């Protein structure tokens, strides 16, 4: 239900969605 | 001919280090870079 290259990077979160699901 | 232009691979460089108290060994993380672009 919940839906670039100019020095703009997106860092992945430390905890993956799988680890938050395990919590 | 139509040609896509993809910006040349770029990203931050991070240094994973234990304390200089522990060792001078470091790892290096090239953020969001495939291990082919890195020299
Ligand atoms: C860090 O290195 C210094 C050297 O000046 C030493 O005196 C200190 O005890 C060391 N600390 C640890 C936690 O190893
Ligand atoms: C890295 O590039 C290779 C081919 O050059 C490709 O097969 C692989 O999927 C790529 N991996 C990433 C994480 O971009």
């Amino acid at each position: 239900k919940v839906t670039k290259f100019n020095g703009l990077t997106v860092l992945p979160p430390l905890l993956t969605d799988e680890m938050i699901a395990q919590y | 001919e139509i040609l896509d232009i993809t910006p040349c691979s770029f990203g931050g460089v991070s240094v994973i280090t234990p304390g200089t108290n522990t060792s001078n060994q470091v790892a290096v993380l090239y953020q969001d870079v495939n291990c082919t672009e890195v020299p």
